[PDB]
């Protein structure tokens, strides 16, 4: 078989695999005198009609079936011995397919290219020494009983994350619209939950007065023809409502699991879980800023299959969310996928060739090492990891975070790992 | 199908309303979520358990981690197929 190497599209390598009749007629033979012994027919035939007559005239309608055989197996063998590494797919242009006559098919497929690295030294990435000291656990318990927080009906001071009755009316920007008029209205304030501002007109009073105040909406609100708006509202300030914390009695605490009616069990059990999430979210914190320096810091051009790939478990993805389409976004605008989809592959062929070099591998040690430190914070460690190694979709998930930590830490290696002590509130404090 | 044009407007004029995001907090709808009261007793938290590091999942939707079997997401993966050899060649 004549084979080529036609660099056509950079990427695209064109192997051209001209097998010859003398490969053609022995393969489609090959499968021809299977036939035979497959329906026990050889032991009936004698022989004396000799293959070729079979082969060319009977075996013309089989000659159909050895094409695919030809092209998966012949290609397969030729790319490995030419040194050839494929990437995505390869396309089959099957020029001619004849007896006597040559059967060419011109394989045209994407390869990597030469990645370049540069930079990698100059990246500097962020380490959030992260950590749940007594002032995150007491904050944390606190915020627990303030957002489960009975509402008690009080008089005589608003405070700043109270929940406030008044009755406002009046119109957004001296025009009418709806949402500028509530009677008996109520407010739990200090909440991410209305116009910050709005609040803080009834957060300068105390229980039952009357006033106006003028809110500017904010360039947060997505209402595009009321964002920076002021209207003006006149507060009929009614009521104030505490939000009253809820008990930790021994029946409430273990229900939660700590068994133990000591509230220190709850501060242990705040540390332990809250740190084993904890070290997941700061190697994925400092792994997706050493991914932004990285392809920040480089450029390297994605085979078009690969990046059909990635929009195409997007498009997947985003169908199944959207409301569970089969197979419909393979329709929806590639340009929604294109940039972030193929911007995912420079990150897999820049990590791809730092791996490489460093001769990097989903550690062994490592999968189990999380698989342990998994499965033992649990009930009941024995059923998690026989569902885990059974649960595909995850376990596919444990070896590419695993590969995925070792791949960037390679990298840090390199970077400029420029760290910092902080506290827990850190983590939280990620909003944009 | 010809072209079914379903497009009623947008009506982005006053949109997101807010109203406070909060109305349920009036004795009627507490009552809702106090509905059920009594669950999982036992003397511990029943001990047919190998442990009870964590039996029941108190912690919710904290950054990454979480508690459910999952977490994690952003991923790479690829690069040239170096993975741990037990893969099922499924598209």
């Amino acid at each position: 078989m004549q084979v080529s190497v036609e660099t056509t599209q950079g990427l695209g390598r064109r192997v051209t695999i001209t097998i010859a009749a003398d490969s053609i007629e022995t393969a489609v033979k090959s499968e021809l005198v299977n036939v035979a012994k497959k329906v026990r027919i050889d032991g009936f035939r004698k022989g004396k009609v000799p293959m070729n007559i079979v082969a060319q005239r009977y075996g013309a309608s089989v000659r159909q079936d050895v094409l695919g055989d030809l092209m998966s197996r012949n290609f397969i063998d030729a790319i490995i011995k030419e040194k050839i590494n494929p990437a995505g797919a390869p396309t089959y242009v099957p020029g001619e397919y004849k007896l006597g006559e040559d059967f060419t098919y011109s394989v045209e497929f994407e390869v990597y290219p030469e990645v370049e690295l540069q930079g990698l030294e100059a990246i500097e990435v962020e380490k959030p020494i992260v950590e749940v000291t007594d002032a995150d656990v007491d904050g944390m318990l606190d915020t627990l009983r303030k957002q489960q927080a009975t509402w008690k009906e009080k008089d005589g001071a608003v405070e700043a994350e109270d929940r406030v009755t008044i009755d406002f009316t009046g119109s957004v920007d001296g025009e009418e619209f709806e949402g500028g008029k509530a009677s008996d209205f109520v407010l739990a304030m200090g909440q991410g939950r209305m116009i910050p501002g709005f609040e803080d007109g009834i957060k300068g009073h105390k229980a039952g007065e009357e006033f106006t105040i003028d809110v500017t909406f904010p360039e947060e609100y997505h209402a595009e023809n009321l964002k920076g708006k002021a209207a003006k509202f006149a507060i009929n300030l009614k009521k104030v409502e505490e939000r009253e914390l809820p008990e930790l009695t021994a029946e409430f605490i273990k229900r939660f699991g700590v068994e133990d009616g000591s509230v220190e069990g709850l501060r242990a059990e705040v540390r332990k879980n809250m740190e084993r999430e904890l070290k997941s979210a700061i190697r994925n914190r400092v792994k997706s800023q050493a991914i932004e320096g990285l392809v920040k810091a480089n450029d390297i051009d994605v085979p078009a299959a690969l990046i059909d790939s990635e929009i195409d478990v997007l498009r997947r993805q985003a169908a199944q969310r959207f409301g569970g389409n089969e197979k419909q976004a393979l329709e929806l605008p590639r340009e929604l996928f294109e940039e972030q989809a193929k911007r995912r592959v420079v990150v897999g062929l820049l990590l791809g060739e730092v791996i490489r070099t460093n001769e990097l591998k989903a550690d062994e040690e490592r999968v189990k090492g999380l698989i342990e430190e998994m499965a033992s914070a649990y009930e009941d460690p024995k059923e998690v990891i026989e569902f885990y190694s059974k649960n595909k979709e995850l376990m596919d998930n444990m070896r590419n975070v695993a590969l995925e930590e070792q791949a960037v830490e390679a990298v840090l290696a390199k970077a400029k790992v420029t760290e910092k002590e902080t506290t827990f509130n850190e983590l939280m404090n990620q909003q944009a | 199908a010809r072209a079914d044009v379903t497009l009623g407007g947008g009506a982005k004029t006053f949109a997101e309303t807010a109203t406070a995001g909060e109305w349920q907090g009036k004795t009627l709808r507490e009552q809702a979520q106090a509905r059920g009261y009594q669950l999982v007793s036992d003397a511990a938290s029943l001990n047919s358990v190998t442990e009870a590091n964590q039996q029941k999942p108190l912690l919710g939707l904290f950054a990454d981690g979480n508690m459910p079997v999952r977490w994690l997401g952003p991923k790479a993966t690829y690069h040239g197929n170096i993975d741990k050899p037990a893969v099922t060649c499924t598209p």
